Order: structure tokens, then sequence, then C-alpha cells
């Protein structure tokens, strides 16, 4: 469907959020976009391990 | 008696990544680099809207076919909006050359 | 505990504190407590910081548009176009999660390194004044008030201070 | 020896023991010998398992068909498609061979760290019982059997146990 | 100061001394001075000219040409070799920015840890003979003239020498 929203980068399965690198989402896009992978995810660390005990 | 000790930092939380030397690794904090999700919607660049063709082909869309709607006043836009198997090609067919030359040309 | 701490000589976590990621835990007379290491901890997260601002940055991307489209007597151009898109998606897609796995490894070691650190600062103080025990943790020989506690936090100790209980507590063991 | 042991305090290697890449040399009266360390050992070697997992399954090889033929009437696309195959092939030989590197000596890294942060356990029980040696070693005030050796390898010593001859043969020196 | 010296237990640096990265600064009855570690500072240097030669060699230039023009009726090869290229040059970029801060954190790393080194080398003789004072020195129960300096340079003491000394002017304190 087509929508009155506002972005930034599109690509056929959705309107895209900009602001982080990556997609593994959907190779096409138009505009200022994230970059595809084949991934499951991508997380990187801020905190570190947890244990209680 | 009295006592110091070192401290630091664990919570609640289960959220973990992959990593060389282990994985499901744990962690208290993380940040998702990742954007996996879109909204499922065709928004338009920047308050710029994109052209839509709805059904039509773009032969429908330049040439002037009456069911597709002109629309002169759309003097330029975000990007071109498609479906993939569109409608309406040529109602009097004659085969079209260079169509991928053209929609390269009509990129932008 | 890759230089020897967490999963080291330390254990486990504590959840008993949220204010920073690293701290003390005091035990005194008055009673006993948590508190947290703002310095190094926000000097580390900074580091954070100018870490994950030099991993977005570095990319740029342009006002792209990414699709392409051919007829059948264009094969080569898309069997390339797929050979290419596809070789430069598995490119990035490797690097950066090498670039992941990587990068979190160093944290890890980042924050490893940054405690044992710390541990070799509390260390330095109370070097024969007070005693290592158990894991994670100092007895002393002397008896400390919270203002002791603030004082070995920034670096102030006052080494003749109780250099002399330390010297007698110590003998009958 | 980065953090300070091989190469570092420690010269050289051992042919003597096979069974596993770390361990201990035991001397005592019964006579001496050499036994592996398999635990932090066998955890370092799942830890290179991980890795290497971790490296090769980080490629996704398609089914492919590398080449292509041409005219001297597409001579764009032949020195193009040139241009493109060996910068890609210069691309991940950079990046591979960098990873050679970099993951060898951070592997001797991981090593060098497994066998310092474990001398520091060996020292932990072992304090004022028994003394630094040359390098790499410790002796005892004290004498130590095979049970010794063994509750040493694991984590135990009873801390009291030899206190007290520790206390009495350390005071001739 | 990773491991804890350099804006660590060390504050910092010293332009007296340029003939070398490292060194010692003497102090004695006879003077003071500076004076260079050529042993681990040249071993150092030698390998950052291997990095550097193991980071210049890793590239290979092709005899090239990189430019292509078109008409307006091969957009399709124009965009393409634009995307193509620019993808090139964003993927070198991306990965050659990347190995510059790594390398020159590892960099810093690699200092800190030969440095960290040495020091445990020079606490290494003079264990319980003389005391480690402030940060970044040691004071000697003893006295050392520039004999007992240079032999401390390369590795050796003689432990017995001063040991009595230090088992008495320590007793005081
Ligand atoms: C725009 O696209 C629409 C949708 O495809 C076209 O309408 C459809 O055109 C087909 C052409 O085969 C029609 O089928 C034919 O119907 C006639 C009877 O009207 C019959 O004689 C043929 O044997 C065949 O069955 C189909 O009914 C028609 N459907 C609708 C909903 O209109 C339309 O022609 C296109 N217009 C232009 C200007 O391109
Ligand atoms: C696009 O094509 C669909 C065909 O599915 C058109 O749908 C028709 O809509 C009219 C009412 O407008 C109905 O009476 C027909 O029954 C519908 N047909 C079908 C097959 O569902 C749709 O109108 C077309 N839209 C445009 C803009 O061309
Ligand atoms: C877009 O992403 C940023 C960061 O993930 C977030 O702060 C913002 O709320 C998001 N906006 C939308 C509309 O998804
Ligand atoms: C963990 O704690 C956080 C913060 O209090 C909360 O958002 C989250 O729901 C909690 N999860 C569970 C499983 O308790
Ligand atoms: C993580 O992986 C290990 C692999 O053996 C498994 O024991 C553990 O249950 C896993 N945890 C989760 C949450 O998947
Ligand atoms: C350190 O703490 C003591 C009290 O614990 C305080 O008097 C002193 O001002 C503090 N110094 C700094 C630099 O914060
Ligand atoms: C450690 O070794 C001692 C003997 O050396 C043995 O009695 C004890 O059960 C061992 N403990 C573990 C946890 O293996
Ligand atoms: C070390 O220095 C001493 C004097 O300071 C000298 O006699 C000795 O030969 C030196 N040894 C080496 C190996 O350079």
């Amino acid at each position: 469907p087509m929508d009155e929203c506002d972005a930034k980068c599109q690509t056929p399965q959705g309107a895209i959020n900009s602001s982080l690198p990556f997609q593994n989402v959907h190779p096409v896009t138009i505009g200022e976009c994230p970059k595809y992978v084949r991934s499951a995810k991508l997380r990187m660390v801020t905190g570190l391990r947890n244990i209680p005990s | 008696e009295d006592t110091i000790c070192i401290g630091y930092h664990a919570n609640n939380s289960t959220d973990t990544v992959d990593t060389v030397l282990e994985k499901n690794v744990t962690v208290t904090h993380s940040v998702n680099l990742l954007e996996d999700s879109h909204n499922g919607k065709l928004c338009l660049l920047k308050g710029i809207a994109p052209l839509q063709l709805g059904n039509c082909s773009v032969a429908g869309w330049i040439l002037g076919n009456p069911e597709c709607e002109l629309l002169i006043s759309r003097e330029s836009w975000s990007y071109i909006v498609e479906k993939p198997n569109p409608e309406n090609g040529t109602c009097y067919p004659g085969h079209f050359a260079d169509y991928e030359e053209l929609r390269e040309q009509l990129s932008s | 505990g890759l230089f020897g701490a967490i999963a080291g000589f330390i254990e486990g976590g504590w959840t008993g504190m949220v204010d920073g990621w690293y701290g003390y835990h005091h035990q005194n007379e008055q009673g006993s407590g948590y508190a947290a290491d703002q310095k190094s901890t926000q000097n580390a997260i900074n580091g954070i910081t100018n870490k994950v601002n030099s991993v977005i940055e570095k990319m740029n991307t342009q006002f792209t548009a990414v699709g392409k489209e051919f007829n059948k007597l264009e094969r080569r151009m898309e069997n390339l176009n797929k050979k290419v898109d596809d070789g430069f998606i598995d490119i990035w897609t490797y690097n950066a999660e090498l670039l992941v796995l990587l990068e979190n490894e160093r944290t890890l070691d980042f924050h490893d390194s940054n405690v044992k650190n710390l541990y070799e600062k509390v260390k330095s103080q109370l070097k024969n004044n007070a005693k290592e025990i158990g894991n994670g943790c100092f007895e002393f020989y002397h008896k400390c008030n919270d203002e002791c506690m603030e004082s070995v936090k920034n670096g102030t100790y006052d080494y003749p201070k109780y250099s002399e209980e330390s010297k007698l507590n110590r003998e009958k063991i």
C-alpha cells in the first residue's frame, strides 16, 4: 500500500528507517539507505556479561 | 570486621550475541546494529511524493493511455512506483525497443 | 576474565548496583553497600561512544537506486549484475559480521583490562597495610570509615594512617 | 610472551609432554614428571573450534560459474570484467591475508593470556607459603606429595596445611 | 595504560631522552640521567618494520587504466560502472580506515605491553631488596653505582650483593 508518511529510504517490502547502517531485509532500495546482507542479526555489545548466583 | 571489595554491574537481562569464542553470549546491555524491519508501507521521500502508475505499464503511462491518468501536474517526484505485472501494456500491440535504456533514462 | 578476573578469579556479576558498570562494594561497621566508579566507567563509555560513531560514520550512503532489469537477450549483463551485486553483498556481509564478532571480543577485553587495572590501583595503596582475601576483595588489618572509602576511591590513602595498626594486627597472624 | 612469559620470563618449550598444550611439571621425592592441564587446555581448544567454524562458515559458496568470453567488439566489457574480477580477487586476497596474520597474532596472545592467568592461579594459593624461583616455577618451603600436586592442579590447597612449615623454613632465610 | 601504565600508574612523557623510545632514568650519588633501552626498543621497532612492510606489500598495483566513457544510449553501463567503482572505493576506503584505527590501537597496546613487561623485569630482580615507590620507580634500601645500573639494565643483579643491606635498612621501616 501507499501512504502519506515520509521517509529517507524505501524498498518494496516497506519504507525504511535510514538511521542504522544495515539491513538483511531486501536488496532493492532507493534513497539514503542502509546496506543489505545475507544475515540473521547483527548486535554489538554495549554492556557485558550477566551472571547472578 | 571491615572489608573493601570490587564491584560491577549485572541485571535481569538475557540479551545475547554470538562471538568468536562463545555463542548466545548473554550480556546486560546490547545494541542491535541492524534494521531488520520494514514498516510495510510506501511512504515518500523528504516530503517529495513518488510517482504512481497503479496498474499501468510505462507504455500506458508515457504514451497517453486514457485509462492511465496522464497527470501532467506530476512534474518531478521522489521515485517511481509500479507493480511487477502491470496490466496495461499497449492496447494496439507493437514492439517497443530499448525499454531498459528508456527506463534508465527515466530513473530520475 | 581473559586477563584473569571475570569468570577468572571473579565468578559472577552483581545486580545490586545499576548506576554504573563498575564500582566497589564497601563493608564496614556503619554497614554494607555498593558504589559505582563513574570515573573509569564514564571514560570507558566515552570510548564506546567514539567507537560506535567511528563504526557507523565509516559508511557513506549515497542517494542510491539499487535495481535494474533486462530482457533475455541481455543474459550476460543479467547474470553478471547478479554476480556483481551478490559479490558485494557477500563481501559487506562477511566483513561486517567479522567486525561484530571481533569488536565485541575486544569490547570484553577492554572491560577486562579496565577492571584488572582498577584492581591493581586498589592494590597499589594497600600492599602491606591490608591483605588479599578470597577473590575480588581485600580485608583490612585496620578499620575504615566512609571517608576512608571515598578517599580510597579517588586514589588517596595516606599510607602511614593505619600503617602501624596493620603492623600489629598482622603480627598475630 | 606479549604479556611476559613465552620468550618472556619463560625462554623455551618442552617436548616431554604431548597430551595437551598446557600443564605443570611436578618435582618431588617420588620423582619428576609432566602432567597436562586438560581443563584450560580443552577450554582454549574449544575456543579454537568455535573460531575456525566462525571463519569457514562466514563464506557462502554459491553454485557458481566463473567465466565469460567476448569478441573484440566488446573490449569495454572485457577489460571491465577483468577489472571487476581482479578487483574482487585482490580484495578477498587482501582481507583474508590480513585476517590470517591478525588471527594468528591474537591466537598467540590468547595462549599468552591463558598461561599467564594460570600462573597467577598457581601463585594465588601459595603466596607466602612458597616462593617464586628463577622463572616459571615455585619452590616450596614444605614438602608436597602427588595428592598435594593434584589438589593444587584443580584449585585446592588448604592454606593452613603447610603454613607453619613455611613459617619456619622461611625464617632461616 | 590499557594494561595500567601510560596515563595509568604513569602520568606523562619525558622529553629529556631522544635516543630511543624506552629506557630508564638512573638516580645515584654520581648524579641523574636518562638512558635508552635499545634492546626491547629495537626489537619493537623491527616489529613495526615487519608490520608496515606487511601492510604496504599486501596491495598489488597493476599497470592500470582507470577510466571509461559512454554515450547516453549506454546509461546502464554508465550508472553501473559508477555503482561498481564507487562500490569498490567505498569498500577499500572502509576497510583501510578501520585498519588504520585498529592497527594504531594495537600499536599503543603493543607499546603498553612492552613497557609493562619491562617493569616486571625490573621488578623481578629487586623484589625484597628494594621497594616500589610512587609510580614508575623503585627506591633502593642500598646504594647503586653505574656498574649496578648497567648490570640491572641487561638482566643481571647478583641478588645476594645488597641483600643484607636491604635486610637492615628495611628494618627501621
Ligand atoms: C487495461 O487493463 C485492463 C485489465 O487487464 C484491460 O481490461 C481487460 O482486457 C481484456 C483483454 O483481453 C478483456 O478480456 C477480453 O474481453 C473481451 C470482452 O470485453 C473479449 O472479447 C476477449 O475475448 C477477452 O475476454 C477483459 O475483459 C478486460 N477486463 C476489464 C476489467 O476491463 C483493459 O482493456 C486495458 N485497457 C487499455 C486501454 O490498455
Ligand atoms: C487494477 O486492476 C484491477 C483488476 O483486479 C481493477 O479491479 C476492478 O475494479 C472494478 C471497480 O473499479 C471492479 O468492478 C472490477 O470487478 C475489478 N476487477 C477485478 C479483476 O478485481 C482495478 O480497478 C484496476 N485499477 C486501476 C487504477 O486500473
Ligand atoms: C528510526 O530509528 C531510530 C533509531 O533506531 C529511532 O530513534 C526512531 O524512533 C525510528 N523512527 C521510526 C519512524 O521508526
Ligand atoms: C528486566 O528489567 C527491565 C527493567 O526493569 C524490564 O524492562 C524488563 O521487563 C525485565 N524483564 C524481566 C524478564 O523481568
Ligand atoms: C547456548 O548454547 C549452548 C550450546 O550448548 C546451550 O547449552 C545453551 O542452552 C544455549 N542457550 C540458549 C539461550 O540458546
Ligand atoms: C578524595 O576523597 C576525599 C575524601 O574521601 C576528599 O577529601 C578529596 O577531596 C577527594 N579528592 C578528589 C580529587 O576528588
Ligand atoms: C581436587 O583434587 C583432590 C586431590 O588432589 C581431590 O580430592 C578433589 O576431589 C579434587 N576436586 C575436584 C573438584 O576435582
Ligand atoms: C651486563 O652488564 C654488566 C655490567 O653492568 C657487564 O659486566 C656484563 O657483561 C653485561 N652482560 C651482557 C650480557 O651484556
